[PDB]
RNA sequence: GCUCAGGAAUAAGAGCUGAAUGCAUCUAAGCUCGAACUCUGACCUAAAAAGAGACCUCUUUAAGGAUUCCGGUAAAAGACC
RNA sequence: GCAGCUUGCUACCUCGAUGUCGGUUCUUUCCAUCCUGGCCGUGCAGCAGCGGCCAAGGGUGAGGUUGUUCGCCUAUUAAA
RNA sequence: AGCUUGUAGUCCGUAAGGGAGACAACCCAGCCCGUGGUUAAGGUCCCCAAGUGUCGACUAAGUGUUAAUACUAAAGGGCGUCCCAAGCCCCAGACAGCUGGAAGGUUAAGCACUUCAAAGAGUGCAGCUCACCAGUCGAGGUU
């Protein structure tokens, strides 16, 4: 089931899980990566999406896996702090016959994100800025939206 | 046998990773496909 | 600082060059060469042993065109003043090629045992001498000498074998 | 293979049963296919004199029977012409059992054999006594 | 559908297969000259077929040297008269007839074809064509020839067949001067073709009437149970649902035969002068006996007996000089037995 | 009499079409093979080889090969030639390759706005080369 | 029985000259090769090509055509020879 | 993402009928090319492969079961 | 989904004429008849009435020459080309090319230092090669 199916945002938010049945939970494991204690990272960059899209939990997990592996192989295991801001709260339901009784079963969750809303926030040192930026570039290739990187902290620290 | 100028004009070029097109040894981008990564032609 | 897109070619002594119509001709001791060099918006002027090529607009295509035209003009003046000489090597593994010049085409006999000789054209008023193990090419036109060397090296291209084992042919050791 | 000197019609086609006339033990062999014959649509694979054929033994010894072998047809009732203009024909068809290259399995061939197959497969010519 | 593939029935190279617009074949192209001046074409009449036992001389053949029996085709080829000399002016549009000069003396039998041109502008027409060649308007010179079938007893006609035969020379002045030499004369076939050389034979083939698609294109007869359901010699389908039209490439009935056809590399085997050398006992069937000078062509030729055959030197001859043949036996036994 | 040496094909065709639709003059267009067509040579030859081998043999567009007939076809496109006005306009138009014999010594007029030097690139091919690469003899 | 090519322009590609980018670079202009494809070349048809053609001959109550007649190299009727 | 060549979904056309599968016959078309032609890479020594690019001019067959399409099997074949 | 089912307005149904190539419902327009004039939408190179219109740039791909739309291909990439802005080196001489060296070291078997402007536990087919200081044309280079 490709991500083009559950991508466009034309339906309201289906998140109240006490009035639905049996949501298969997200495959996304963690939401904080790297040094979860050092708040003294001067250069901080964030990956933002520039469309209104619904990111599946599997897409978020794949993007997090590629970004975290690239950052661990670039800046060491404790030379970065990467934050996946958005939780997949929407429940995605598929009509698994014909169109009679078409309200489908829940087949997974997803996160509805607005334009310019940050997905990943990465805090790195001065020298590891390029590796973090390039890993965030690899992260957005696994997402269903055009993504552009924006610098949070230390804009003067880079150029 | 293997000759110096023969390997200069035969095995001293780069190859595109995608399209496998011959490109110059000093070129960092394929002329045909525009791919960014080129490898030297194998000689062993 | 301030760019100058215009370029200047000093015409050396003994070489008389004109720009009658859009064709550029350089006449000198080594020979004479006529060439067509017309691009829109690029003005070429010959005067007093020096030619300047300049473009009205300064966009990147105009800069590339003025550079290419200046290089062509200087190659023409060097060919008609001193000329060009190119070098190639004749190296074989097992079958000794018989290389000879029988007109305006070169002869490559017994190339890897082939009973039909390969024929390589000679471009322009180009002199090709097969002096034993190596070939020497001379001419007043750099494009003609380069294309003659290219024709000789291209017609010796083995077309199915590994080049890491089969390396026979004629190869350039020095360009124009 | 090597061109013969005489035009030979492709009389026999696939499914024909031909009296195998060598001492290989196979008596009747049915023509399954013909080597070096690409067909056309609906055309049965035809085999004239001097053609190697894939055959299955129909009658013969218990060990030769039901095998798929290579055979060369050496006689045919369908008349062919020699280069001098004369047409040559035989009283019956016949094939010998051979290999891929033309060497017969048997040691003597009873009856005549056309001289074209003798000139093409010289072992078939030498093995057979009377040549026509 | 797992498509079974068959080549197309018949050739579309010869369409539209209509009745040819003349009993005389016409040559659309002529070979370039490679030697001394000479007519590039001759015309004869096909008598029939026989066979010779000639020693094989074809190089690299399997049966070289040994005896062979080659089916030949005797052709009755008397002398022809080069009637007119016609020059052509070439331009952007194409070749155009710029001037002609007819011979002063001509055969009386020509009136059955065309009214006899007077013996008028012979020197002045020639000088006009010379001036046209000099100034540069003239590009090629061709000769008009006709057969003289009044002698032949196997061909019922006595009217000449007029046709153009290009001259084979190097320079247009050379072509003009050779045409001046041969204008209005009788040139035998030995002055055009040599013994053993290939030629091209063109002639309107045997008319077979309005023939069906099975014979005209060799389409398949209906097979098995379909052989006796009502359509046996008919094409199975004329088209698909779309496009909603019958294509021109579908096999269909129409005029079969009597088309113009060109045969390449028809060798010449003998240049004879007496018809009793080849005429069999009882003569030829439906022709008679040969009474003029003939040429023996190897193999078949388009057209039946008595048909006009146009002979030109080859336009795509692959092979080199072939030499004189060595005929051991021209089979003049009866064709009726 | 229009000398079509060094003129754009479409601009010359539009000018001649409007002149013939004015409705009085017989227009001869000599040197039709020397007309200019802008664009790269590869694209021009691709479009003209696609248009050449287009139609069916019984119905389809028998697009010409000669340069004069191609120029006549292009002027035919910009006319209401299926009407009597268009038929009269196409009868009053003659296109020649080179100079025919009856137009030697005649007076010519060339369109200023249809000139080829108004273009600002080297990307052009002549109509004669396109006709020649379509297999034409002229 | 016969049933070939050759040549031109080309696709992928391989190069030469050459700048943008002082060098290097098959490309941005330019040039040379490069296929069973395309074009020419062969072959069949083709003045009903509306730009409806060129040339020569014969002759104006003729030139010549058709029919009657004897036919077949052609032929469903016409046509054709 | 493309195709619309499998199955779906839908109900817009046709119920005063658009004769419904498969085969056969014949013609044509697309290229996303199986073979034939030209190239590039190789962990290409040659032979023979493997992968890719250009290319639709030609070829792409005969048989056993099964109504079959599909698929299997047989022996040929440049490929079937 | 040119799917199905609602809601607000306006349409077709029941809507001409003018224009989008044709277009039930898209734009102008709601329309008794005839004449004259000027405009709406949209267009003005020809087909076709009116611009081979003006100014300033862009595009080199026949891309495009397609308001709305059931009639119009994406993600990704481009040292293709045209711009804006900001770091860095920069006529106390950079960038890219051309000349002397990568010499003390170490074989910690490099490719499984006191101190000198100029030499590593090392970029490359033990000499064969870059990073790097000196000179050089003499001006922009790179991110
Ligand atoms: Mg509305
Ligand atoms: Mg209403
Ligand atoms: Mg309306
Ligand atoms: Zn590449």
């Amino acid at each position: 089931k490709p991500g083009s199916m559950y991508r466009n945002v034309r339906q309201r938010s289906f998140t109240r899980r006490k009035y639905m049945g049996g949501v298969p939970g997200s495959q996304v494991i963690h939401y904080d990566m790297g040094d979860k204690a050092n708040t003294s990272f001067p250069v901080k960059i964030s990956l933002i999406v520039e469309e209104k899209c619904q990111i599946r939990h599997t897409a978020l997990e794949a993007a997090r896996i590629t970004a975290n592996r690239h950052l661990v192989a670039d800046t060491g295991k404790m030379g970065f702090y990467m934050k996946l801001r958005v939780y997949p709260h929407e429940v995605i339901r598929e009509n698994k016959s014909g169109m009679r009784r078409a309200f489908g079963k829940n087949v997974g969750t997803a996160a509805r994100v607005k334009p310019m809303q940050k997905i990943f926030t990465v805090a790195v040192e001065k020298q590891n800025f390029k590796a973090a930026k390039e890993a965030l570039w690899h992260a957005g290739q696994k997402l269903p939206t055009p993504c552009r990187i924006v610098v949070d902290e230390g804009a003067e620290l880079v150029q | 046998a293997r000759f110096p100028e023969a390997e200069e004009r035969l095995l001293n070029k780069k190859i595109c990773m995608k399209c496998n097109a011959r490109n110059a040894i000093r070129a960092t981008r394929c002329r045909k496909c525009g791919y960014g990564t080129l490898r030297v032609k194998s000689k062993e | 600082m301030v760019k100058e897109i215009a370029r200047t070619i000093e015409i050396p002594e003994g070489v008389s060059v004109s720009l009658a119509q859009d064709v550029f001709t350089a006449t000198g001791p080594k020979g004479t060469v006529e060439r067509k060099l017309w691009y829109p918006g690029i003005m070429i002027d010959v005067k007093d042993g020096e030619v300047v090529v300049d473009a009205e607009y300064a966009r990147k295509e105009q800069k590339a065109m003025v550079g290419t035209f200046a290089s062509h003009i200087r190659n023409l003046v060097k060919g008609v003043n001193e000329g060009f000489e190119c070098k190639m090597s004749i190296v074989y593994a097992h079958f000794p090629m018989q290389v000879k010049v029988d007109g305006k085409t070169l002869i490559i006999g017994n190339f890897l045992g082939e009973k039909k000789p390969r024929f390589a054209k000679i471009i322009g008023e180009t002199k090709v001498k097969v002096s034993g193990n190596d070939v020497t090419i001379t001419g007043i036109n750099k494009e003609d000498v380069g294309q003659t060397a290219a024709n000789i090296e291209q017609k010796t291209k083995i077309k199915r074998f590994d080049p890491r084992i089969f390396q026979d042919g004629i190869y350039i050791v020095q360009k124009a | 293979m090597k061109g013969m000197r005489s035009n030979i019609p492709r009389a026999l086609n696939a499914g024909a049963q031909i009296a195998c006339v060598d001492n290989t033990g196979a008596k009747v062999v049915e023509i399954i296919s013909v080597k070096k014959y690409r067909g056309v649509k609906n055309r049965m694979p035809c085999a004239g004199i001097g053609d190697m054929c894939v055959v299955s033994v129909k009658k013969g010894t218990p060990e030769m029977r039901k095998q798929v072998l290579l055979a060369v047809v050496v006689r045919q009732k369908q008349e062919f012409r020699r280069p001098d203009g004369l047409h040559v024909s035989f009283e019956d068809n016949a094939m010998v059992i051979t290999d891929e290259e033309g060497i017969p399995k048997g040691t003597d061939i009873k009856g005549p054999v056309a001289r074209e197959v003798a000139e093409r497969f010289p072992k078939i010519g030498t093995t057979a006594s009377i040549i026509v | 559908m797992a498509s079974i593939h068959r080549p197309k029935r018949g050739s579309l190279a010869f369409s539209p297969r209509k009745r040819a617009k003349s009993h005389i074949p016409r040559f659309r192209a002529w070979p370039e000259a490679t030697g001394e001046p000479k007519l590039q074409s001759f015309a004869g009449y096909k008598v029939g077929m026989t066979h010779v036992i000639m020693v094989d001389d074809t190089k690299n053949s399997l049966t070289q040297g040994m005896e062979i029996s080659v089916p030949v085709t005797v052709i009755e080829t008397p002398a022809i008269r080069v009637a007119a000399i016609r020059a052509y002016a070439e331009d952007s549009t194409g070749e155009k007839a710029i001037a002609e000069v007819w011979a002063a003396d001509l055969d009386p039998e020509l009136k059955r074809r065309i009214p006899i041109p007077a013996a008028g502008n012979q020197a002045e027409a020639l000088e006009n064509i010379g001036k046209l060649i000099e100034e540069g308007r003239v590009s090629d010179v061709r000769a008009v020839i006709y057969t003289l079938p009044k002698s032949l007893t196997g061909v019922p006609k006595k009217v000449p067949d007029i046709m153009e035969s290009g001259i084979s020379a190097r320079d247009l002045g050379t072509k003009f001067e050779y045409s001046k030499t041969i204008l209005g004369t009788l040139v035998s076939v030995t002055d055009v073709f040599k013994n053993g050389t290939l030629v091209d034979t063109a002639a309107i083939t045997i008319g077979k009437g309005t023939q069906g698609p099975v014979k005209r294109w060799g389409i398949q007869l209906m097979k098995g149970k379909h052989s006796r359901q009502g359509s046996l010699r008919q094409v199975g389908t004329l088209g698909a649902f779309n496009p909603s039209r019958v294509s021109w490439r579908v096999p269909q009935m129409g005029q079969m035969g009597y088309h113009q056809r060109t045969e390449f590399n028809k060798r010449i085997l003998k240049i004879g002068s007496d018809g009793e050398e080849v005429t069999p006992e009882g003569g030829f069937i439906n022709y008679g006996l040969v009474r003029g000078d003939y040429i023996l062509i190897k193999g078949s030729v388009p057209g039946p007996s008595k048909r006009l055959i146009r002979l030109r030197d080859p336009i795509r001859a692959k092979k080199a000089d072939l030499g004189e043949p060595n005929i051991l036996y021209i089979s003049r036994e009866s064709k009726q037995g | 009499v229009i000398d079509a040496k060094g003129l754009i094909l479409g601009r010359l065709a539009s000018s001649v079409a409007k002149q013939l639709l004015s409705g009085d003059e017989k227009v001869y267009i000599i040197n039709a093979e020397q007309a200019i067509i802008s664009g790269s040579r590869a694209a021009t030859l691709r479009e003209y080889r696609e248009t050449r081998e287009r139609g069916a043999t019984e119905f389809g567009p028998y697009f010409p090969k000669r340069p004069d007939r191609i120029l006549k076809r292009t002027i035919r496109g910009m006319l209401p030639y299926k009407r009597a006005r268009g038929r009269d306009a196409m009868s009053r138009l003659k296109v020649y390759v080179g100079v025919p014999y009856e137009l030697k010594g005649a007076e010519t007029v060339t369109i200023p706005d249809a000139d080829m030097r108004l273009l600002s690139s080297s990307r052009y091919v002549e109509l004669g080369e396109v006709s020649q690469k379509m297999g034409s003899k002229f």
